[PDB]
């Protein structure tokens, strides 16, 4: 188990679309990388100026819908490859 | 530019004049005491050759009436050539014995269309006739003197090429090489021999021999170069868990991966080869496909839609015995079905039948013989460069004619056949009178073969061919004993194919060429 | 259904108008995509310095001139594109 | 000997944009029955402007063959790949001609199939297009050489239309070369 720090989260990319909603099989760019994901661990929460750290909207098992860039980056646990991002990348959360 | 035209006489008269040279030229070497012609070559050394098609191909003369009949009458050479690779000779000795007696005949105003006409239902009952005549030939022995006959008696070059096509078999390919010793060599490779090198020394399993050695490895296929380790990573994990060799077949691996798979290979953990694939776009596809079908693998495409992060053990595929050495890469015993091998042969004969390119046929050909049967390589030896030449146009001709006898069947040698089929054309007649004088000049021409081979052997043609036509079935006179006897007995065989075509093109020609009135040329 | 984070809004674009205003049909780069778009859900509310989380002045159910650009993210809820933005994206609510 | 070789209805020269659509190996080619017959006039490359399509088609269950310029990459992978796993039988080909004439041979099969081509000047898209805008013929052979086109479902009276067009434009044609190519 791997725990993000302050504002941070580790989150485990879903699985791209092999199938399209008409059942179409996609492949190559057409199966692109999934925005959505599962998150693995939560951060204790951002440090704002005056120095108290507040906890983050985001909680552990919860789908976040997450913005791939610079802000993103790549590790692998136990073999598997996890996501690391501020909870600024996260967009929405999807919730049912 | 200004032209010359003459008419009639004059100009039929300058045709027979070019004819004649080449065929003077071409027909000194029909038969077995037939002789060489030397052609001068600006490049190299003069060669020395006893083929008609290479004799008449140097032809060119002066007077541009004669050169316009030369070259005429050299598209029969060639066309026989083309056709069956043999027999240019005899069918420059028919072209010219039909021009000849077509241009007696015009000389005796009879219309030259009418015997033009009369010369094509000669030859169409002529060709049915050898059909007819035509026996199989399947046994090795009748092969064996099919290649001595096509190659001036030399009896070694009919038995390797025997020797050869018993080994590789009807599917098999066969081609022929120089040879570096003063003997002639025979090389039969079976399975797939692609000529590919390991893309790295250091993955040679022995090093005395200089090669890979792998006891029965995975194969994968992969129709994409790679650079990176990653991709392949599952895969190579896969193997070392098996713990069998592993043989890779793609378009380049290079850089990271090739190093990777070099380090892996010493330290132990996979006995991995790799080797660039055969061929190049839109073939080697292609050999990768028949690589797979014969080793029952799959071919790792981003085409055909499957990644190598995702393949598996199952979608390798799997072979018996792997030999890598610097040139070529072979396959030993791959484990693939083999109603999957025949299947993919028969829709590679399918495109066989499709293509009409000779490169491309023979390629397709090539890759059957890599499925199924053999390719064998006939290295000539002779002592020098010139004598390589003439030896190696003479181990083509007995191929070729081998060829030819396996595909349509042997008939009597020595033009006993052409005798015996003007023979049971007597009774052939035409809608006319000028159409039977053209009737008559094709079975007349029809024993220009016999005779210029008694001629160059230095007897009478008239007595000898009297003598044969005298005879009955295949009956005839070896050249090569002054004797008469079986043709078929003596070994003395003509490829049914060798003798029809050579009947057919110089008909063609020679019928055309009879039917001149003018002829239009660039002034001198 | 996703709800956003933060100041974050899920927004849904409108069609591009097909015909302009003396009916002439506009097709291609004619007809640009919309700026106008339907508010699907609205962010808890922007966090400010001191800790606290401001509401949005967004509601639900209210049409919202967006600026295009980096800001925005394309997603798909229920096979229809929706827009992802800060409420700073949007420039003028479109009442009545 | 002489050889007679008569083709009847349309068959250009434009074969499988991909070996791998070939539903009959041992004759290699592909032999689609009453398939849909989608008539693009700009190039492929992408999966989704014709993904409305390849779902209807596949709800109906239909072949579909696709005449544009031309078809690669994703597309092309993905249509292949959808050909092997049964969902739909999809072949693309090259559009036959090229410019002006292209787009009229397109047309002409449009008509002979009771298709409609989907271009940027008519003004449709291919997101927007339906199994109705789809063309439709009985049978559809595809060979690497050459695409054939048996019995199209269009209307009679428009062929003779287009036929009568093609004619007049014929009699103005004063050049052999335009002149053998309406033909
Ligand atoms: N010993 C022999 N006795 C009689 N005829 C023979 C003998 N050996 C070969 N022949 C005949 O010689 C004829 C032609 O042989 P040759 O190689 O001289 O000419 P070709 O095959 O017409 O020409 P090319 O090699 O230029 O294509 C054949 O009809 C063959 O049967
Ligand atoms: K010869
Ligand atoms: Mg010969």
């Amino acid at each position: 188990n791997i725990r993000p720090l302050h504002d941070r989260v580790i989150v485990k990319r879903k699985e791209v679309e092999t199938k399209s909603a008409g059942g179409i099989v996609l492949t190559g760019s057409a199966a692109a990388k999934s925005t959505r994901g599962e998150v693995l661990a939560v951060g204790n929460g951002r440090i704002l100026e005056n120095g108290e750290v507040k906890p983050l909207d985001v909680k552990v098992g919860d789908i976040v819908i997450f913005n791939d860039g610079y802000g993103v980056k790549s590790e692998k646990i136990d073999n598997e490859e996890v996501l690391i991002m501020s909870e600024s990348d996260i967009l929405a959360i999807v919730e049912a | 530019a200004a032209k010359d035209v003459k008419f009639g006489n004059d100009a039929r008269v300058k045709m027979l004049r070019g004819v004649n040279v080449l065929a003077d030229a071409v027909k000194v070497t029909l038969g077995p005491k037939g002789r060489n012609v030397v052609l001068d070559k600006s490049f190299g050394a003069p060669t020395i050759t006893k083929d008609g098609v290479s004799v008449a191909r140097e032809i060119e003369l002066e007077d541009k009436f004669e050169n316009m009949g030369a070259q005429m009458v050299k598209e029969v050479a060639s066309k026989a050539n083309d056709a069956a690779g043999d027999g240019t000779t005899t069918a420059t000795v028919l072209a010219q014995a039909i021009i000849t007696e077509g241009l007696k005949a015009v000389a005796a105003g009879m219309n030259p269309m009418d015997l033009k006409r009369g010369i094509d239902k000669a030859v169409t009952a002529a060709v049915e006739e050898l059909k007819a005549l035509s026996v199989p030939c399947s046994d090795s022995k009748a092969i064996a003197q099919v290649g001595t006959i096509s190659a001036n008696s030399d009896e070694t070059v009919g038995k390797l090429i025997a020797e050869a096509m018993d080994k590789v078999g009807k599917e098999g390919v066969i081609t022929v090489e120089d040879g570096t010793g003063l003997q002639d060599e025979l090389d039969v490779v079976e399975g797939m021999q692609f000529d590919r090198g390991y893309l790295s020394p250091y993955f040679i399993n022995k090093p005395e021999t200089g090669a890979v050695e792998l006891e029965s490895p995975f194969i994968l296929l992969a129709d994409k170069k790679i650079s990176n380790i990653r991709e392949m990573l599952p895969v190579l994990e896969a193997v070392a868990k098996a713990g069998k060799p592993l043989l890779i077949i793609a378009e380049d691996v290079e850089g990271e991966a090739l190093a990777t798979l070099v380090v892996n290979t010493m330290r132990g953990i996979v006995k991995v080869a790799a080797v660039k694939a055969p061929g190049f776009g839109d073939r080697r596809k292609a050999m990768l496909q028949d690589i797979a079908t014969l080793t029952g693998g799959t071919v790792i495409s981003e085409e055909i839609g499957m990644e190598l992060e995702k393949a598996t053990l199952e979608d390798l595929g799997q072979a018996k015995r792997v030999v890598i050495n610097k040139d070529t890469t072979t396959i030993i015993d791959g484990v693939g079905e083999e109603a999957a091998i025949q299947g993919r042969v028969a829709q590679i004969r399918q495109q066989i039948e499709e293509a009409t390119s000779d490169y491309d046929r023979e390629k397709l050909q090539e890759r059957v013989a890599k499925l199924a049967g053999g390719v064998a390589v006939i290295k000539v030896g002779a002592a020098t460069e010139v004598e390589m030449k003439e030896k190696k146009a003479r181990v083509e001709d007995a191929l070729h004619a081998t060829r030819a006898a396996v595909e349509e069947g042997v008939v009597a040698g020595g033009g006993v056949a052409l005798i015996r089929v003007a023979s049971k054309l007597a009774d052939l007649r035409g809608q006319n009178e000028d159409q039977n004088v053209g009737i008559k000049v094709a079975l007349r021409a029809m024993e220009a073969p016999l005779r210029q081979i008694v001629l160059n052997c230095g007897e009478e043609p008239s007595v000898v061919a009297n003598t044969v036509k005298g005879g009955d079935g295949n009956y005839g006179y070896n050249a090569a004993t002054e004797e008469y006897g079986n043709m078929i007995d003596m070994g003395i065989l003509d490829p049914t194919k060798v003798t029809r075509s050579a009947l057919q093109y110089a008909a063609s020609v020679a019928g055309l060429m009879i039917t001149t009135e003018c002829m239009v040329t660039d002034l001198p």
